[PDB]
RNA sequence: ACACCCAGCC
């Protein structure tokens, strides 16, 4: 639903990129550019960042 | 249900020891090593420092199953030289080799810092 | 019918549900469709039992 | 009534729970979770020279494990103690029976459905282990038929002492590796430990002294001395052979043959000598030739564990079976197995073969089909005119596939993972690699082609009047390649077929055997040899003649 | 008598005469072998069945009508 | 076992094969008795065996292809004799469901379907009577 | 001193039906001294060898040239000097089958002993009156080292 | 657990980040399942899925793997793999996690897209011993939801008939079970009425008071027995 | 199906594990054949 | 099948000409001979695959259902017509078609099976269960008596 | 007289879902198309809502990398039913 | 006497990473180091959450987990802090643990990023490292986030939230000179980045008397501790880790004799 | 209870 903190496999932190990576996206930036300058270079945090679907947002449409 | 505590992988709680020997009735001078709540890190090295040991003839350890926390190492030496003598002497050697390495580490360290 | 994802959300209903389906007694129902033979038509058959 | 509440009823003492895989079980050892061990119990007879134990398993309770559940007093009042804190009643004497929670070393039957023949409740010891999965050592899972992909399996608990001691004299898994089905062991290696022992006893395998005495350690019945290495200079190295032998028990004798082994090296020169390896002897219970497989340690007659159970009887089996399977993983762990894209893939000159194979084919099949639309076709004697057709070309794909699986398999390397478990027997077969890499081949809907379901044509993609092999379903492509939408239609076709034939034989051979079953359920042999039925008719003389 | 019927024990035979002796050394019976400090019924009963020492008579019963009497100790034991 | 040398004469007197052979197939009983039924039924019921035995520990083959000893010969009888008596089926077991289980438990693997019957739809015409075949045949 | 057998042979044909095996190659080989013939698997990652290659083979019962039984123990602490010393490829194994030319009535006069080596094999065919050391389930040694 | 292919399994034991294998680069693998399951039952799309994944992570490009795409093949997916520095066929130099050796065959790793389904063992785990008993039978219930026990069917009892173990058999189905005790006159074969309190048992028909057996069955047989008698078919107990 | 001899099962409760669950069942169709006859099953 | 016209013919063996059909066996050649084929004809279906199974069932089943001079099904109308207790079939199927005629021809079940003892909760005679256990008191007498 | 706009479109809603499903034998896609009905995701955005009597939610769902251009109209890409991992196929202690 | 004479040589050192290489060592005691490094290296992390008031629409268990994998500044002060196990105090003390904060509430218009800023602890030593700042939860209007957490002192072999390192690339003999692996095809696998070769060159000759004696490591840190001292945190731990067993061993020989 | 679905493993 949120951003994982960590990489599930090696354990680097990516909870602090979505919110970037978001950013760059909207920078004109594609995929492998924008996850190469967040410092994820190792393919698994690259599916971590790349593979998420921020469902939060949505669930944040309904009121409390 | 029943998933156990994580802690019970590296504690003992009252009731078991850290290690216990017991002599091995099938060949001479033979020593069975028995640690509880340990796992390969403190396995693997102490049969590699005792592979080096002239004196020792058969060296090894296992896990006898990978949920239990239990290591046992069997060691057997020459008959002029006790198998707990072996253990001790290996694990002498592996602390006198860490505590190099950190000094060298350290040394190294400040070093790369300086320049 | 005509209520778009802003109104669905705010009325606390999901825009993707797909819909499709009854409400009864508060349980979701749903119809599936059931395979018949064809009405209206000749049809000729093997009956050797 | 009869059916459902007498011939078969529910029952106490018994568990349920999905069935996990551990090697590091022997064969007749079962895991169980902590909290079924804790659930059911045993009942204890207090005696003299056991009540301190008891004693301590009351003071316990039901809270700790192990622990004890009820007291039963001689008379037969029941005190359950999660409900008494004075310890005015817990007192044991002689007599009292303490219903204990189930620990190491507890007999249990333990059970999978559909119960089909007698293997499939064996008696097993009970080992407490963390999870919440009950356990199985890899080799009993043949006779259970049994997989790992969410199976649940039934643990009953005997109660008293004469069913547990016969569970234990009668149904114990070691006392059952050999079937009387078929005079075979019912059990065998299998999976990774049979790919890892194929790998092993390879005559290329060479291990160090650390490997060997790593390996050694795993080794149960080691009587403790490092044999002589096969190479002393210029470095000690083992031979796989070499600790196999170690692991082979007692002095057993046996003669086998490894599934690659040519049949004309028999005839040749070095026949006591084989190039190849593959001709398994094991003499005075030593490994010296050959490499070994699913038929020299499979569930096949006359292979090294029934030499083993009808040798040395059948704890040595037993620790035969766990020898194995603990050394040849912990080798695994340093060889390791695998299997990828790059063992799916033949060479350019094996793909370029089989496309020259499956263009003559089709060639072949369009020939045949100009012959018989001429009317230049002869029908074979016994056959209409359409059967003979249909025959020729069903025998002209059928070659083409089998040339085609020929020139696949002929390019394998010998590092290549598929033929490393095909030549092990673990699992797989030839026919499958032949359909990853070259062409899944013809598919049958009830034994035909596919037939004409649309006016005259099998989709509405071909023309009216087609009888080519692209028509009527035959997949030239590999899984590899990916099949074009109609053979993936036609393959989906025999597919539903195949899981039709399962869903359904099952309805008709249930019965079949229910069937059996009550036709002889009484027919045993009697005290004086003979065999009889609940009226004493003899049906036999002797068993079996 | 001349009896019949095999000298040889039974796996079945084996299995309920453990059993017995088990359940009768559990209810406080003389055990008929010294024991070296086992506590088992189960364990107590096989080794007073390795010796010819179990005080149990095993009756077969022929199909007829007629039945055997076979000590425990004059059977040969499969094992 | 006893390290015998395919090689060197061996001290096996023929005699010995032959007066070993007959006083094994004594004491492998399966029909006890003395009454020429009995006797019959015993020659009977291990009369394959028997042929066997006399066939293997042939006085030539004992001789020249395996050269056994005179210990050796005399541990392969009592191995025989032991072997034999553990196979003989024990009273008390329930051979019919144990015949039905053996019988049905290859059902539950084999498929279905000149055309000749086989499988499953096979064993179902076999054990009932059908008094209506699918696919009679003769085998002229 | 427990030499059962000695002579230098020559590197005929290596694998002749083709790489069997990695790291394990078949030599056939022939003498010319008592003119014998070795079917001889070596490992050839450890001890490599090439096409007409001399090489001594000095197979014997036992390295410690005594005569003692050495009873098959890995012994490594051990100061004797035993006959793995002058040889640069020791091996250990067992003597699992002797062929020869018998008749019914004639004896031997072509002998071939089978060893296994823990899984490596050898084949060594010649007149019998070389191969008289070995013997059936006899534990042998085999000596190898590359003459310049 | 299962994949998009068909590739089921349930998780055999969890191991630690450090007791896994490792590529060079200090990944490890998060699921590792047996090679065994890949060639009987052919899903070499899963390993092509595991090899566009490895591709498409590397890239940062949600790789397409449309059924009947022409233009996507293998070779053409170990090509573009081969250009980010990995093995074109996906293989890895893995190191053993408990001695760190290098496992002697490259492994086959990559990304895959696992999912987990709802038959979780928790919801599954189930155990008995003397719980409660229903009405009609006075036998154990039906279902985990009741504590009931476990089934012990026909197959079972025909098993256990060709083990041999008779005993084994009568408990399970006797005293495991429904054990119970009735009264029958001898004479006749009826249950007969027995007060154990004031130990006054008769069997009214035979105006019998001094002849009376108990018998342990069954409580199911007992029912069956009844229900017979209700139906108007006499079973006599005779015990003699 | 009918009044309080007839269709059974025509309505469902609808699967809500999973979104790829609630369209594969809101998307079913249903065979009226017995529950034999190999035919319509292929 | 035809089997008695076609032995019949001239120029036809009448050693192994052989039939599939199992009724035709019996009933021309005659009980022993349907023994022999039902016996060869399930090895055909059981050996097809290259399964194999140990002679000694075939020959139980075979001789079973030939046992009573006629062929016996393995179905109700072969089973439940044998002289077997009422229970015993009654448990098999049609159970109160079965009970019916046992309850009115006064039918009595004499308990020797193993289903009758089986519903009835007695110790089956199977296996553990087909003799009985006596104490000896001589054998008792002697010997040591620790307790 | 007619052209399939693509034939992807054979395959229904779960069996979409497959990626390379013509690479896989038959039975396998059949099982699959079973098995992601009993796959858990997030069933729907209001679950916090609805009140059923079972429901399952995972907590990090990521929507596969290796995707099939027919699941951008199944939503699978709004609420995915599973995680990628990494997954090895090797043989390591004998527990798979 | 016979233990080794390991040397180091570092590669690169930054903020992130330490890129070293030790020489004259067992492949074992190589091994032992990263398995050290991943599993036995203390650090402080959350892991004792309770929860006031929670709105947001991820319940509290989520909250709790995401929160004990925040990554906690753990320099200095992780020495000196003892395991809550082995404190006196009854449930939790400064000596033994750090109090941590979280007090958000939403009611701007705009969505609100509960981050790892919010994060307040009264100890100035123990911060999250992020002070882009980690994600914990959103929020729409009108919802709050309450809770306050108590972080103790652990290692890797509990939890994975106590795992100072992010992926310890471990190498050793990069060209195949001890043939511990067995290429089918050298040609197609790409070189090292520690190789020695060529390009013609696929992979070393076989060497028949060689051991592991070269490795290579790349431990790059989460943040909770500088690579340094992980590095120097994972020796010690394994030498007090052998020393303790050293203790119990000589106490077992005493009291057997 | 009862009935009906669905689902798991063969
Ligand atoms: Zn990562
Ligand atoms: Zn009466
Ligand atoms: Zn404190």
């Amino acid at each position: 639903m949120i951003i994982p903190v960590r990489c599930f496999t090696c354990g680097k932190i990516v909870g602090n990129k979505w919110e970037a990576y978001l950013g760059l996206l909207q920078a004109e930036y594609t995929e492998g550019d924008a996850l190469d300058a967040l410092g994820l270079k190792r393919y698994c945090c690259r599916r971590m960042l790349l593979a998420h679907v921020d469902l939060i947002e949505k669930l944040l449409n309904y009121a409390p | 249900m029943n998933a156990p505590p994580a802690f019970e992988s590296f504690l003992l709680f009252e009731g078991e020891k850290k290690i216990t020997i017991n002599k091995d009735t099938k060949v001479p001078n033979a020593c069975l090593f028995t640690i509880n709540k340990e796992d390969h890190t403190l396995g693997n090295i102490i049969k590699s420092q005792l592979l080096k040991d002239p004196q020792v003839l058969f060296a090894g350890y296992k896990v006898p199953h990978p949920l239990e926390h239990k290591i046992i190492i069997r060691v057997q030496t020459t008959p002029d030289y006790s198998p707990q003598e072996a253990f001790t002497n290996a694990i002498t050697d592996l602390i006198s080799e860490l505590s190099l390495l950190e000094e060298r580490f350290r040394v190294a360290i400040k070093d790369k810092q300086e320049g | 019918n005509g209520l778009t994802d802003r109104d669905l959300c705010e009325l606390n209903e999901c825009p993707l549900d797909p819909g499709g389906y009854f409400i009864i007694n508060g349980s979701e129902k749903v119809l599936i469709a059931q395979e018949k033979m064809a009405t209206n038509t000749v049809y000729v058959f093997a009956k050797k039992d | 009534r009869v059916r459902g509440n007498l011939m078969g009823k529910r029952v106490d003492f018994s568990a349920r729970t999905v069935i996990t895989p551990d090697p590091n079980l022997s064969i007749d050892q079962v895991g169980v979770p902590r909290s079924i061990a804790a659930n059911m119990t045993f009942a204890e007879i207090v005696t003299p020279f056991n009540i301190d134990r008891l004693q301590e398993l009351v003071r316990r309770g039901n809270s700790q494990y192990p622990g004890a559940k009820y007291i039963i007093r001689d008379n037969g009042d029941r005190i359950d103690l999660r409900f008494h804190p004075k310890p005015s009643d817990l007192h044991l004497q002689t007599g009292y029976k303490v219903e204990r929670h189930m620990c190491d070393g507890d007999i249990v039957i333990f059970n999978r459905q559909p119960t089909l023949h007698k293997m499939s409740m064996m008696g097993h010891r009970v080992r407490i282990l963390p999870w919440s999965t009950f356990r199985l050592n890899l080799s009993v899972t043949t006779p259970y038929n049994a997989d790992f992909d969410g199976d649940e399996m039934n643990l009953h608990l005997p109660q008293s002492l004469e069913t547990r001691a016969e569970i234990q004299e009668l149904a114990m898994v070691p006392r059952m590796i050999v079937t009387p089905q078929s005079n075979r062991p019912v059990m065998g290696i299998v999976q990774d430990t049979l790919t890892a022992v194929r790998k092993f006893t390879k005559r290329d395998v060479f291990l160090e002294r650390g490997e060997v005495m790593n390996l050694l350690m795993f080794l149960s019945t080691w009587d403790g001395k490092v044999p002589q290495p096969a190479i002393l200079k210029p470095r000690p190295l083992w031979t796989g052979k070499q600790i196999f032998s170690l692991i082979i028990p007692g002095h057993i004798n046996c003669i086998r043959t490894h599934s690659t082994h040519p049949d004309d090296e028999d005839s040749g020169p070095y026949k006591h000598i084989s190039p190849g390896d593959t001709k398994v002897v094991v003499e005075n219970g030593e490994l010296i030739m050959g490499i070994l497989c699913k038929k020299s340690l499979g569930t096949s007659a006359g292979s090294l564990v029934h030499i083993s159970y009808l040798e040395m009887g059948h704890d040595i089996t037993r620790l035969f079976y766990s020898n194995i399977q603990t050394v040849i993983n912990n080798w695994l762990l340093i060889e390791g197995h695998t299997i990828g894209i790059g063992d799916s893939i033949a060479d350019s000159k094996t793909y370029q073969d089989i496309q020259n194979t499956i263009k003559k084919a089709k060639q072949d099949v369009i020939e045949v089909i100009e012959k018989a639309h001429n009317n230049e076709l002869e029908p074979t004697p016994g056959n209409t005119l359409r059967q003979t057709f249909e025959n020729q070309v069903n025998r002209i794909l059928n070659d083409a596939r089998d040339k085609t699986g020929s020139s696949a398999q002929k390019s394998l390397s010998e590092y290549n993972n598929f033929k490393s478990m095909v030549v092990s027997g673990a699992k797989g077969s030839k026919i499958n690699i032949s359909q990853v890499i070259a062409v899944v081949g013809q598919q049958n809907v009830e034994g035909k082609r596919i037939p004409f379901g649309f006016k005259h044509r099998t989709l509405p993609h071909f023309i009216k009047d087609d009888y080519g092999p692209e028509s009527r379903g035959f997949v030239e492509n590999s899984y590899l390649a990916g099949l074009t939408p109609t053979e993936f239609f036609f393959h989906a076709m025999g597919g539903r077929e195949g899981l039709i034939d399962t869903a359904v034989k099952t309805a008709e051979t249930g019965y079949i055997q229910r069937r059996l079953i009550k036709s002889m359920e009484s027919v045993m042999v009697k005290y004086d040899a003979t065999v009889r039925n609940s009226i004493n008719q003899v049906v036999q003389l002797r068993y079996g003649e | 008598q001349k009896r019949i019927t095999t000298p040889y024990m039974t796996k079945y035979e084996r299995a309920r005469v453990l059993g017995t002796r088990a359940l009768q050394i559990a209810m406080c019976a003389p055990v008929m072998v010294e024991l070296e400090g086992e506590t088992d019924p189960l364990l107590i009963a096989m080794k007073e069945l390795k010796a010819r020492k179990i005080p149990i008579i095993i009756r077969r019963y022929l199909p007829d009508g007629s039945y055997e009497d076979w000590g425990v100790d004059e059977l040969i034991i499969s094992d | 076992i006893f390290h015998i040398n395919p090689r060197l004469p061996s001290d096996l007197h023929p005699i010995k094969v032959v007066e070993g052979v007959k006083e094994l197939s004594k004491k492998l009983v399966i029909v006890n008795g003395d009454d020429p039924l009995s006797r019959q039924a015993q020659e009977n019921a291990t009369l394959l065996f028997n042929i066997h035995l006399r066939s293997t520990l042939c006085s030539r083959r004992m001789a020249e292809e395996f050269r056994l000893s005179g210990e050796a010969f005399d541990w392969l009888l009592g191995e025989i004799e032991s072997k034999f008596n553990q196979a003989i089926a024990h009273p008390g077991e329930m051979v019919g469901a144990l015949a039905a289980q053996s019988l049905g438990e290859p059902a539950t693997q084999m498929t279905l379907n000149k055309n000749v019957t086989l499988g499953v739809p096979r064993l179902k015409e076999l054990i009932n009577i059908s008094k209506k075949p699918k696919t009679p045949s003769l085998t002229v | 001193a427990g030499i059962l057998f000695e002579d230098i042979f020559d590197v005929k044909d290596i694998d002749p039906e083709g790489k069997k095996f990695d790291r394990v190659s078949r030599l056939h080989c022939e003498s010319e001294s008592f003119k014998m013939d070795l079917i001889l698997d070596v490992n050839i990652q450890i001890y490599p060898v090439d096409l007409g290659d001399k090489f001594r083979l000095v197979i014997a019962s036992t390295l410690y040239e005594d005569g003692t039984l050495d009873d098959g123990e890995y012994n490594p602490t051990d100061d004797r000097p035993s006959r793995a010393d002058q040889f640069e490829y020791v091996m250990y194994g067992k003597v699992y089958r002797i062929e020869g030319d018998e008749t019914s009535t004639e004896a031997a006069t072509r002998l071939s002993a089978y060893v296994s080596y823990g899984g490596l094999l050898m084949r060594l065919q010649g007149d019998a009156n070389n191969l008289h050391g070995f013997e059936v389930d006899s534990r042998v040694y085999l000596l190898m080292k590359k003459l310049a | 657990f299962a994949s998009r292919h068909g590739q089921k399994g349930t998780c055999g034991i969890q191991y630690r980040q450090e007791d896994m294998p490792f590529t060079c680069e200090g990944i490890t693998p998060d699921i590792i399942i047996n090679p065994h399951a890949i060639p009987s039952r052919m899903t070499i799309g899963h390993l092509i899925e595991c090899l566009q994944g490895k591709v498409s992570a590397n890239k940062g490009e949600i790789g397409d793997a449309t059924p009947f795409n022409d233009a996507v093949n293998v070779q053409k997916i170990s090509n573009l793999l081969s250009d980010y520095g990995y093995h074109l066929r996906g293989n890895e130099v893995l190191y053993n996690g408990f001695t760190g050796r290098k496992i002697t065959s490259q492994i086959f790793i990559g990304p895959t897209y696992y999912q987990r389904l709802k038959h979780m063992v928790d919801d599954k785990i189930h155990s008995r011993a003397r719980g409660p008993i229903q009405i009609l039978n006075r036998q154990p219930m039906e279902g985990r939801s009741r504590d009931g026990g476990l089934r012990f069917g026909e197959m079972e009892r025909d098993c256990q008939i060709a083990h041999g173990a008779a005993q084994f058999l009568r408990e399970r189905l006797f005293e495991a079970s429904d054990p119970y005790q009735v009264h029958v006159c001898n004479l006749c074969g009826i249950m007969a009425i027995a007060n154990t309190r004031t130990h006054t048992y008769e069997c009214r028909g035979c105006r019998n008071k001094t002849q009376i057996s108990l018998v342990r069955m069954p409580y199911a047989c007992k029912l069956l027995f009844q229900e017979l008698m209700s139906m108007s078919i006499a079973p006599r107990m005779m015990s003699v | 199906w009918g009044d309080q001899q007839a269709r059974a099962g025509v309505s469902q409760v609808l699967n809500r594990l999973t979104f790829a669950s609630t369209l594969s069942h809101l998307r079913r169709l249903n065979s009226p054949i017995g529950r034999k006859l190999a035919k319509p099953r292929q | 099948v035809s089997l008695m016209r076609v032995l019949s013919e001239k120029d036809v063996d009448p050693v192994r000409t052989t039939s599939n059909d199992i009724v035709e066996i019996f009933t021309v050649l005659g009980i022993e001979a349907v023994r022999k084929a039902l016996e060869r004809e399930l090895y055909h279906v059981i050996s097809f695959d290259g399964s194999y199974v140990n002679y000694r069932h075939l020959a139980l089943l075979c001789d079973t259902m030939t046992c009573r001079g006629h062929l016996m099904a393995i179905t109700r109308h072969g089973v439940n017509r044998q002289d077997t207790g009422p229970l015993m079939k009654c448990s098999f199927e049609e159970t109160v078609d079965v009970l019916m005629e046992a309850a009115a021809h006064g039918e009595s079940d004499p308990m020797k099976g193993v289903s009758e003892n089986i519903m009835l909760g007695q110790l089956a005679p199977a296996g553990t269960g087909c003799f009985d256990l006596l104490l000896d008191a001589e054998k008792c007498k002697y010997g040591m008596e620790i307790p | 007289t007619h052209c399939e706009i693509h034939p992807s479109m054979i395959l229904g809603v779960c069996a979409s879902i497959i990626p390379f499903p013509d690479h896989n034998q038959s039975p396998r896609n059949t099982y699959q198309s079973a098995m992601g009905k009993q796959a858990m995701g997030v069933y729907i955005t209001n679950f916090h809502v609805r009140m059923d009597t079972l429901a399952h939610v995972l907590y990090y769902p990521q929507k596969p990398l290796v995707t099939t251009r027919s699941m951008e109209y199944l939503r699978f890409r709004e609420l995915p039913a599973g995680i990628n991992s990494i997954v090895a196929i090797a043989s390591y202690t004998g527990y798979n | 006497p016979y233990a080794n004479q390991p040397t180091v040589r570092i590669t690169e050192l930054t903020d992130e990473n330490v890129k070293f290489i030790i020489e004259n060592t067992d492949l074992a005691v190589a091994n032992s180091i990263r398995r050290v490094f991943i599993a036995e290296v203390p650090i402080i992390a959350i892991d004792w959450v309770q929860i006031d008031a929670n709105s947001s629409v991820l319940h509290d268990e989520f909250i709790a987990h995401r929160l004990g994998l925040i990554p906690l500044t753990s320099d200095d002060i992780v020495d000196k802090l003892q395991y809550s196990r082995d404190c006196t105090c009854e449930e939790f003390c400064p000596e033994c643990s750090v109090e941590f904060t979280l007090d958000v509430r939403c009611n701007e218009d705009q969505t609100r990023h509960v981050t790892s800023r919010d994060l307040i602890s009264n100890s100035p030593r123990v911060i999250p490292v992020t002070s882009d700042d980690i994600l914990i939860v959103k929020l729409r209007k009108g919802q709050e986030l309450r809770l306050r957490a108590y972080a103790k002192k652990g290692f890797g072999k509990e939890h994975a939230k106590w795992n100072p390192t992010a992926g310890v690339a471990f190498e050793y003999d990069p060209d195949n000179a001890l043939r511990h692996t067995v290429y089918p095809k050298p040609e197609e696998w790409p070189k090292s980045e520690y190789s020695e070769l060529d390009e013609d060159e696929s992979q070393a000759p076989y060497d028949p008397n060689g051991k592991p004696e070269r490795f290579y490591y790349n431990v790059e840190s989460c943040g909770s501790l500088r690579p340094e001292t992980i590095v120097l945190s994972a020796l010690s731990g394994l030498k007090k880790k052998l020393s303790d067993l050293q203790t119990q061993l000589s106490h077992e020989i005493q009291s057997d004799v």
